């Protein structure tokens, strides 16, 4: 009957078979599977997120965002497999493209040539341009969010976090957060991915993060250990979770040389790395910016990289409301369904 | 031109 995985349920249907358990994601657990209409050997994730209202929503947006979006940078939906009824639909499985690891793993074990840091890091804004100009904020880009295989192909990915920007709360782990939001704030602008990009950089070129540290406190004054003390109109800036009186009573910390912290990294790469690892959010370099900066000037050209075709535009409706919009979304994918 | 300019053999 259904194929079971680690003594899990994984009822796929029968156009993904061999399945082969890979670990972890969120409302439930991942595997492998080949899929026999396509020949290949497909991603599918489980989610069971039906009587939880922060994972229905995390899901609703994961699932809208990726289906409306279409870019070589960012992992799409290949498939979504549900009941035939909302009333059975107790866990929804989407099916995407299995990449061989992603930057976390890579990352770790792995050791990356200055070559391929730059075309990394080109593939990330090159992708982070069309959501941004999508108007939309990732809000949690990190090394284990960034797919690839061998070919040396990047895609951006997850956007259960993600959110409609414009111009006018219980986190998992900051190594990627900017000073303004430390602690459960939650970003509210583009500047904010910038900085995470500027930190998965960083990693990229010693395979160590950039700004660890025991709590949200040990972390900040790991960066102006690094950054050096900010000026007042940087802190006085969108520095205020109120223990910013932290930093004020604080002495004079210097900046330590990027040449220094890198030995071995490119100049280019420093000086773009400077400019996305700023304090001052205001002061950040923003993706088109980025994009044009002599370290990516190989690769960049404007006219192979697209915007969101029409920016993305209600939403902590009740889970049972949004399980609903979960099954006309999901109504796609059904058999002979237009 | 294209996607291209890449290659690391990983997990």
């Amino acid at each position: 009957g259904p194929e079971m995985v680690r003594g899990q349920v994984f009822d796929v249907g029968p156009r993904y078979t061999n399945l082969s358990y890979i670990g972890e994601g969120a409302y439930g657990m991942v595997c492998s599977a080949y899929d026999n209409l396509n020949k290949v050997r497909v991603a599918i994730k489980k989610i069971s997120p039906f009587e939880h209202q922060t994972y229905c929503q995390r899901t609703l947006r994961e699932i809208k965002i990726l289906l409306r979006f279409r870019h070589e940078n960012i992992i799409g939906i290949n498939d979504i497999i549900r009941a035939p009824t909302i009333e059975q639909m107790k866990d929804v499985y989407i099916v995407q493209d299995l990449m061989e690891t992603d930057l976390y793993k890579l990352l770790k074990t792995q050791h990356l040539s200055n070559d391929h840091i730059c075309y990394f890091l080109y593939q990330i804004l090159r992708g982070l341009k069309y959501i941004h100009s999508a108007n939309v904020l990732h809000r949690d880009l990190k090394p284990s969010n960034l797919l690839l295989n061998t070919t040396c192909d990047l895609k951006i990915c997850d956007f259960g976090l993600a959110r409609v920007a414009d111009p006018d709360e219980y986190v998992a782990t900051r190594w990627y957060r900017a000073p303004e939001i430390m602690l459960n704030s939650k970003g509210y602008t583009k500047s904010i991915d910038i900085w995470s990009v500027g930190c998965i950089l960083a990693e990229m070129l010693s395979n160590r993060p950039i700004f660890p540290g025991k709590h949200y406190l040990d972390q900040l004054n790991h960066i102006l250990g690094i950054l050096g003390s900010p000026s007042q109109e940087d802190l006085n800036c969108i520095i205020n979770l109120k223990a910013r009186n932290y930093l004020l009573s604080l002495p004079h910390k210097n900046k330590v040389p990027w040449n220094r912290l890198f030995p071995n990294a490119d100049s280019k790469a420093l000086d773009l790395l400077d400019k996305m690892l700023t304090f001052n959010p205001h002061k950040r370099i923003e993706v088109e910016q980025a994009l044009a900066h002599p370290y990516l000037e190989q690769y960049y050209d404007p006219s192979d990289e697209p915007i969101a075709e029409a920016p993305f535009k209600l939403d902590d409706l009740p889970k049972e409301k949004l399980k609903e919009l979960i099954f006309e979304e999901t109504a796609r994918f059904q058999p002979g369904y237009r | 031109r294209r996607l291209q300019k890449g290659n690391l053999p990983v997990r």
